[PDB]
């Protein structure tokens, strides 16, 4: 989830927009 | 600021400052 992809791991733009409503 | 680890109130003011208006969901156990 976005743990892994974003503090674990390089998080971004891409990802961080997966998350929004 | 969104291309590097972003952990904890780090991660949540990104999603705030992407997100905008739309909001946004912030699940870290799923």
């Amino acid at each position: 989830g976005i743990v892994e992809q974003c503090c674990t791991s390089i998080c971004s733009l891409y990802q961080l927009e997966n998350y929004c409503n | 600021f969104v291309n590097q680890h972003l952990c904890g109130s780090h991660l949540v003011e990104a999603l705030y400052l992407v997100c905008g208006e739309r909001g946004f969901f912030y699940t870290p156990k799923t």
